């Protein structure tokens, strides 16, 4: 299953860092001694056995993308999955790129009817804090009202926070089949094993394939999932430095008690149980009883 | 000689390598032969360091848009090379441009590849371009088999099959034009192309059209008829080693004899009825005539054709006074052309007396008896120039 | 138990015989790479290690493995000639000075930055122009003395451009825009672009250059390495860049000369920068000149090779000018059941003449791959980045009757304990064995190597047996019978110094070669066993190692006020430090010959 | 041969441009649209010597990549190549515009010459004037900074030389006395006084003291320069015959005028047309030298043989029949008796009685 992903944006606006930090394993002080993305990189990333990400890293500049509205028009646009466009909000050519934006719109519709836009509004790190909202609803206003073709969510991304992963989780959560599956098998293991919070990850990206959370979770934070794939990815990088591959973690807070173990052979399983009174040997053989069960179904089909 | 046969596919899926037979990476090689539509249908020819690589890239008309077959050249090589193998590749690609018409043979074979030593005879494709590869890096004779999907020849040549006719009829698939069946039942080594038009209810122009096409492939070569008076010689490209495969194909469909004895007994030039023998058989004489069609279809042999050069009633004379007064005064010297028969013979062959139309031309296009000839060379001895060696002309037809 | 280790020294002076005293302290023990060994002061790193022709990580020494003593940190000396042939192009249209800078030295320096090697490097341009006078009158008086004359009666003038002196610095790679820029003013240097009173001038071949008076400059640079020595460089090395192909056209006696120097101390790497290793012997000299052939196998010659494309690689260069039946069939091939027997004279030939001569004796009985003398010699990178010095240990020994057939032998013995008086504070009056280790380090660090207690050395011609048994040491010198009676070679030459620009000083030298026979060692002796002579640091002819420290007044001041960006520098007003505190210059000075004597108040 | 230089370089927030052209405007906005891939490339294609055939022409190239910190991303990505026609060789540009790369990068190491933007203006004059004298003279010496100077020169790209073997014979075509004999190589000046045009290369490297690899490669990069050529042994025993190109002596005038200056005899008169082309004619199989000698004393009264077999050999005018009987068919006559030691009379006298393997004609 091979979905294509388009990576369009202006020149300079960040896409090969974001594809570096997702997907390649970099950091953000990293992606400072990046180059220029000559015409189109092409990126093969195997994300949860089966299914094949196409990502197509567009250059930029001015003398590819009209190359790539005339000539490889065919090419590019057509069986497009998911369109990604990447807005710097510091760039002084807004007005410029909104036109740009009109015509790469006006090529998917004309060769990919069904495909999903995700307008990305980069490099919010660079904007002030407490002007950092108001900003960004102002682009949303008008993307939004140019992107009435197809179905478009507009969301404010900076690499060197946690709205990265956040909206790359959003962006691959529509790519990923049967989710309502996942959730319902997520939600039923959270009400077997009396657990407050049970969020599935990606083995490599780290990125939140799915979640629920009860009533009972302890946590108020709306923004904790992709948090949590950043501790988890800096640790990761951490083992990595060691040479050592992280396997299984468990914690024994005051109220709580988090176990990230392997589920599948590409997902991580974050299990946190609210009641203290749940020793860790219960819920730690608890994830494996339904380790056993995922085994003894993927061994037959 | 060219290095490696590279076949790379484009699309809405983005360019990828589908073929490389010789086992730059694969993800390298395919984003650079990659072309665009507005390149499709002219010569690509792209040299990166010291490889230089030729193709033809056509519009496939499914997620694929191109595709092209490239050769791998040294780029030391002759602009013939480079020119012969674009030819190669631009004929490769419109038989599979007419495949993806007819079956979609180019789509499937490559969700084959794309769904995967082992490869070759799983696809027909690779087999195919190790078939070309294969004839591209050896001149014997080599069998292409990809496909039939359909200048200089003369009428006294003759059609000579480089295999079995039964194999080029199995070969040869429904859909193919009566014309090419017609030719390829029809021809034989002693009839020549006029009696194959003829004979084959074809038009000349249609049956060159057709040798041409045999001759390009690999199936057929363009030959001398064979005769009696058809003087043979060895060829210096030929090989009288006893390692030699040639040798072991000898020995193996002819067990009686051994190829650098019976090439030996052609170190001199001789015609075949030197070789009949009143002590010798006629099944004898069958048999090496099958081993002459043999090794003429190795290429192992040349014919030795007689050449003549010039050196010093109204129509007659308006030809012979047509050329210089000094050598009209050196004809009018001889006195042989005191004959009123013979001024007239001198005077209609003076296009042909240049040295480029040997005896056989002749004889075959005025009709006239090879006595007559000799009896006119007897005749002016003492001013044109008699010689015997090869027809360069023969060379020429070979499996480009 | 390994049969070959090699030891990297960085920053550091170390003596032959503190090489023997670490191989010494090396001798029992194990081994790993890239391991610091450190003895009295003697700091290296084990940098490869062998066993039988492979390099291992770990190992053991066991009397039988000899060592190698790199420097990472030598004085290196680059000699770029000049001639004609640095004008010229190839067969990839580079120029030969082009491809000499820009790939050879532009790669020496970044493999010098790879290693991280700190060199004292100098760099020195060399030529000679031929001129057309016919007389010595033509010639201005300034600068008549550096012109000389050919034995073809030609006159010629050396010149030797130093672009840099005895500079150590990083980054070496920005030296070479400087030797750019000695390339296009480079003929109004050495008057080939018709200098006011002079003839026409001719920059000359490389073959019919000054290639040997250039190897005898640096070794009359390098003999005097006792007279400033350094305590932070240990190696020499001395290269000549050339445009020739490797044939030079050189003085019979100039040849002995430099092979009998080299004989001495071994310095001397060519190599050649132009490419096309020509199709004979590789370095040639044709002697009588400056025919008759010399193979010089003292000469580390390598050859560099660029970048190119694809075609066969030519070796000779091309010119063009500016403008009676079976008699002769049988001197063909002559001076160039037979059937079997022929097919088997054939096997068993399994070069020409001798061949052709076997066919022909033993018929009577029973009735392109290159040759391995002219193949493709690369750069040797290892001996260019980490020169080796000379080794401790050789193997020559003659036998009995060539040891009496052409030395005379003399003995000279010290019996110890009581003509020995060196006292080390008052303590024990310098044992046997410190006397006979302090002789054979001695030996070795005026370049004596030992023959594989009692110890043979041998330099050159000269053989000296060192024998300590008991408690008697025994010092036998072998001196030859027919010693090599070589004579001096008087040389002039135009020298411009490294920070000028176009000023050429007629400079004068002598090439000669030093008599090892003739050196003091009973003086040296006496004065490494006896203390009370200690006045033999005064004679010359014992080259004793020297260096001078001036004592400067501080003007932290003044200096730190120029190096701040002050125009003028004559900012010191009479004298230095002129009034202070006079006293408190003085209190520092006794402090300081209070530090001398090592008193602690 | 040069139609047009051009420089371009990777702007930031625009591709790749085209910023200075010698003939005006001579590369469309669509030419370099269609081969932007193969000038300014990914890095994997960066300092190579790119050519590609474009619609009608042929961009040359050569993508030069710094990767710095102090320029705008990382790297600077410029690309000064040439353009010619389609249908020329443009073998030998290739050096010329990889030197020039080689310059432009070094000239950007040392006094940052693409990076200035006064630096910049000085390429159209360097350009204009390299247009100038690559065409005219193919030679360009051009000052550019205090220590740089471009220094270019086309070679002749002359093809692959066979491989000479211990059997063949070298023979001039270029007339010694028309080189400067004191700058040959030493091995050349060795090989060259004993080659004329009857010697064998071993006979050669036994005459002279040459070693045979040695005087093999030399003749080998002779072969290379053009200077000698390659024919066979000139036994009088050699049987020859006639090639199609016989006809090619009386359709080339140049042919005729080098036969009768090559194959007369010295101090004789010119030798008729007539006469030559009936010696050629005459060759056929069975018949050797001495049966043409003894067959026509007329026509070689003013003509030598020796010359005549020559340049028959060396213009392939006449092929050879050697005799192919190591006693496998892979060796003529020539191999065996340039291998062993024995002439022909003496190989033929040993190899008449051959009941094992039958003499090929070959
Ligand atoms: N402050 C800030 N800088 C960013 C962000 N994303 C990217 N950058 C910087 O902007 C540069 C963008 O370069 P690149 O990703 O190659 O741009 P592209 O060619 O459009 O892919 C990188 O060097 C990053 O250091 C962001 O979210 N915040
Ligand atoms: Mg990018």
């Amino acid at each position: 299953m091979r979905k294509k992903v388009l990576l369009m944006g202006r020149s300079g606006s960040g896409k090969s860092s974001m594809r570096s930090i997702v997907f390649s394993n970099y950091v953000a002080k990293d992606t400072r001694r990046l180059g220029a993305t000559i015409d189109i990189e092409h990126s093969h990333v195997r994300f949860l056995g089966n299914l094949v990400l196409n990502l197509w890293d567009c250059g930029g500049q001015e003398a590819f993308m009209e190359n790539y509205l005339s000539a490889q028009r065919d090419h590019i646009f057509r069986n497009v999955q998911v369109l990604i466009y990447v807005f710097d909000v510091e760039s002084r050519e807004f007005e410029r790129d909104l036109v740009t934006f009109r015509n790469c719109l006006e090529a998917t519709v004309a060769n990919s009817p069904q495909a999903r836009v995700f307008c990305l509004i980069h490099k919010m790190d660079l904007v002030q804090e407490d002007l950092r909202d108001l900003v960004f609803e102002e682009r949303k206003a008008i993307l939004l009202e140019t992107s009435k073709d197809l179905e478009t969510t507009c969301l404010a991304t900076s690499i060197w926070d946690e709205t990265l992963f956040k909206a790359w989780s959003a962006i691959v959560y529509t790519l990923i089949p049967n989710t309502p599956t996942l959730e319902s098998h997520l939600r039923e293991f959270a009400k077997a094993a009396e657990a407050a919070e049970v969020i599935l990850f990606e083995r490599t990206t780290f990125l939140v394939i799915s979640s629920y959370s009860s009533e009972s979770n302890p946590a108020t934070d709306a923004h904790r999932f992709e948090k949590i794939s950043n501790i988890v990815k800096q640790f990761k990088l951490s083992c990595s430095k060691m040479q050592a591959q992280f396997t299984t973690f468990e914690l024994r807070g005051g109220n709580f008690s988090a176990f990230i173990v392997p589920y599948t052979e590409d997902t991580y399983i974050l299990v946190v149980i609210a009641d203290p009174e749940i020793e860790s040997a219960v819920t730690l053989m608890n994830i494996q009883s339904a380790r056993r069960f995922i085994e003894a179904s993927k061994s037959a089909s | 000689s060219p290095i490696s046969v590279i076949l790379v596919s484009s699309g809405s899926r983005g360019n990828k390598l589908l073929f490389r037979y010789p086992f730059f990476s694969d993800v390298i090689l395919a984003t650079i032969l990659a072309t665009k539509s507005e390149m499709c249908g002219q010569k690509f020819e792209l040299k990166i360091d010291n490889v230089r690589f030729v193709g033809h890239p056509t519009l496939l008309q499914p997620t694929m848009i191109l595709f092209n077959v490239v050769f791998a050249l040294r780029a030391n090589a002759d602009p013939s090379v480079i020119n012969c193998l674009h030819n190669l590749s631009r004929r490769i690609a419109t038989v599979l441009q007419h495949e993806e018409r007819r079956c979609q043979y180019l789509t499937r074979e490559a969700k084959l590849i794309l769904a995967l030593h082992h490869i070759l005879p799983k696809c027909k494709l690779a087999r195919d371009l190790k078939e070309a590869y294969d004839s591209l890096c050896t001149s014997g004779v080599v069998r292409l088999h990809i496909n039939s999907w359909l200048k200089a020849i003369r009428p006294y040549h003759a059609l000579l099959l480089l295999s079995d006719e039964k194999s080029l009829l199995g070969e040869l698939p429904i859909d193919c034009s009566p014309a090419l069946v017609r030719v390829i039942k029809t021809t034989s080594a002693v009839k020549n192309l006029q009696q194959l038009a003829q004979d084959a209810d074809l038009a000349l122009l249609q049956v060159f059209q057709l040798a041409a096409h045999l001759v390009y492939w690999g199936k057929a070569i363009i030959i001398y008829p064979l005769c009696e008076n058809n003087v043979y010689m060895l060829s210096p490209n030929a090989s009288v080693c006893l390692y030699s495969p040639l040798a072991e194909q000898f020995s193996h469909q002819f067990p009686s004899h051994d190829l650098p004895s019976v090439l030996a007994k052609f170190s001199l030039p001789v015609s075949l009825s030197e070789f009949r023998n009143p002590l010798a058989p006629a099944v004898q004489e069958t048999q090496l005539i099958q081993m002459v069609v043999w090794m003429l279809q190795r290429r192992l042999l040349i014919q030795l054709h007689t050449y003549v050069c010039l050196m010093a009633q109204r129509m007659t004379e308006n030809l012979l006074a047509s050329l210089s007064e000094h050598e009209r005064a050196a004809i009018l010297s001889v006195p042989a052309a005191q004959n009123p028969e013979d001024l007239r013979m001198f005077a209609r062959l003076l296009h042909y007396f240049r040295g480029r139309h040997h005896l056989e031309e002749i004889m075959y296009n005025e009709n006239t008896r090879r006595s007559q000839l000799l009896m006119l060379f007897d005749k002016f001895r003492s001013v044109l120039v008699v010689t015997t060696h090869e027809d360069p002309v023969i060379a020429v037809f070979q499996a480009l | 138990t390994l049969d070959l280790v090699e030891l990297t020294f960085k920053d550091q002076y170390i003596g032959r015989g503190d090489m023997w005293r670490l191989k010494k302290s090396l001798v029992s023990t194990c081994a790993y790479i890239t391991q610091k060994v450190e003895f009295a002061g003697i700091r290296a790193q084990a940098g490869e290690l062998w066993v039988k022709n492979e390099k291992v990580m770990c190992g053991y020494i066991s009397e039988d493995t000899r060592v190698v003593f790199r420097s990472t940190s030598a004085m290196v000396y680059i000699f770029i000639q000049m001639s004609c042939e640095m004008w010229d192009f190839d067969i990839y249209g580079d120029l030969y000075f082009e491809k000499a800078v820009n790939g050879f030295l532009a790669d020496l320096f970044t493999k010098w930055k790879e290693k991280n090697c700190s060199h004292e490097v100098t760099v020195v341009l060399f030529s000679r122009t031929f001129y057309d006078a016919k007389s010595v009158d033509e010639f201005p008086e300034i600068n008549r003395a550096s012109i000389r004359q050919d034995h073809k009666g030609r006159f010629y003038e050396d010149f030797y451009k130093v672009v840099v002196q005895n500079e150590r610095r990083e980054e070496w790679t920005s030296l070479l825009v400087t030797i750019k820029k000695l390339f296009i003013q480079y003929p109004v240097l050495v008057r080939l672009e018709q200098a006011e009173g002079f003839p026409q001038g001719d920059n000359s071949t490389s073959a019919q250059g000054n290639y040997l008076e250039a190897i005898n400059l640096s070794f009359n640079v390098f003999d005097k390495h006792y007279i400033n020595r350094n305590f932070d460089r240990t190696g020499q090395m001395s290269v000549v860049i050339t445009p020739g192909v490797g044939v030079f056209e050189v003085d019979r006696l100039l040849m002995i000369l430099t092979k009998q120097r080299m004989i001495d101390n071994g310095i001397g790497v060519d190599l050649v920068c132009m490419g096309e290793q020509p199709l004979h012997a590789v370095p040639l000299f044709k002697l009588h000149n400056r025919d008759d052939y010399n193979i010089p196998h003292w000469i580390n010659h390598s050859f560099y090779t660029s970048k190119s494309q694809l075609f066969c690689n030519s070796f000779t260069p091309r010119i063009k000018l500016a403008g009676d039946y079976d008699a002769y069939d049988a001197q063909v091939f002559r001076l160039p059941e037979a059937i079997q027997i022929h097919h088997q004279t054939r096997q068993n030939m399994a070069l020409l003449e001798l061949a052709y001569h076997e066919a022909a004796g033993r018929h009577s009985n029973s009735p392109p791959v290159v040759p391995g003398f002219c193949c493709t010699v690369g750069v040797d990178w290892k001996s260019l980045t980490t020169p080796a010095c000379l080794p401790l240990t050789t193997d020559y020994f003659p036998d009995r009757q060539g040891l009496q057939n052409d030395y005379t032998e003399g003995c000279a013995d010290l019996l110890p304990e009581a003509d020995i008086d060196r006292r080390d504070e008052d303590g024990v009056q310098m044992t046997a064995q410190q006397v006979f280790e302090e002789f054979i380090c001695q030996r070795l660090m005026q370049g004596y190597q030992i023959i594989v207690d009692q110890y043979w050395l041998s330099m050159g011609r000269t053989f000296h047996k060192v024998t300590l048994k008991d408690k008697m040491i025994t010092v036998t010198r072998y001196l030859p019978k027919y010693p090599y009676e070589s004579a001096q070679i008087h040389y002039t030459y135009s020298l411009c110094p490294s920070h000028s620009d176009s000023e050429f000083v007629s400079c004068w030298v002598e090439f000669s070669h030093e008599r090892l026979e003739e050196y003091k060692w009973n003086y040296l002796d006496q004065y490494i066993c006896s203390a009370g002579s200690e006045d033999f640091s005064l004679i010359e002819s014992l080259k004793f190692w020297r260096t001078r420290f001036l004592l400067l007044p501080a003007c932290v001041t003044a200096t730190k006020r120029i190096t701040e960006g002050e125009a003028h520098c004559d900012i010191y007003g009479d004298r230095p430090r002129a009034d202070e505190d006079e006293w408190q210059l003085l209190d520092g000075f006794v402090r300081f010959v209070e530090g001398l004597n090592r008193i602690r108040r | 041969r040069i139609e047009c230089i051009f420089f371009s370089e990777f702007h930031p927030t625009l591709g790749p441009k085209i910023t200075y052209q010698v003939p005006e405007d001579f590369i469309s906005r669509e030419l370099f649209d269609t081969v932007q891939v193969y000038i300014i490339t990914k890095p994997e294609l960066q300092n190579k010597l790119i050519t590609v055939t474009a619609m009608e022409k042929k961009l040359i190239g050569c993508p030069v990549c710094i990767e710095h910190k102090k320029y705008s991303r990382n790297a600077l990505l410029f690309n000064l190549g040439f353009v010619c026609d389609a249908q020329a060789k443009t073998c030998a540009l290739e050096p010329i515009v990889k030197k020039l790369a080689g310059y432009l990068t070094t000239l950007e190491l040392e006094s940052s010459f693409v990076s200035m933007e006064e630096s910049k203006q000085k390429l159209v004059p360097i350009m204009t004037i390299l247009l100038e004298e690559l065409n005219a003279s193919g030679r360009c010496t051009l000052p550019i900074d205090e220590s740089n100077t471009i220094h270019l020169k086309v070679i002749e790209q002359r093809p692959d030389p066979p491989v000479a073997q211990e059997y063949d014979v070298p023979v001039f075509t270029k007339d010694k006395e028309d080189f400067f004999n004191s700058q040959w190589d030493l091995t050349t000046q060795q090989i060259l006084p004993y080659i004329d045009g009857f010697r064998h290369i071993q006979k050669i490297s036994a005459e002279a003291d040459v070693e045979l690899n040695l005087v093999r490669i030399a003749i080998q990069n002779l072969l290379y320069y053009g200077v000698v050529t390659l024919v066979s042994i000139l036994q009088y025993s050699n049987v020859y015959c006639p090639t199609p190109k016989v006809q090619d002596l009386v359709d080339d005038k140049s042919l005729q005028e080098a036969c009768l200056s090559y194959v007369t005899k010295q101090g004789h008169k010119r030798a008729s047309l007539r006469d030559v082309f009936q010696l050629y004619c005459s060759l056929s199989p069975g018949t050797t030298v001495r049966d043409l000698i003894g067959r026509h004393p007329q026509q070689l009264q003013h003509v030598d043989e020796r010359k005549l077999i020559q340049f028959g050999l060396m213009k392939n005018l006449i092929r050879r029949l050697q005799k192919y009987p190591l006693y496998t068919g892979c060796h003529s006559y020539d191999e065996i008796c340039c291998k062993t030691g024995m002439s022909y009379h003496e190989l033929d006298e040993r190899l008449e009685n051959d009941p094992n393997i039958i003499i090929c004609w070959k």
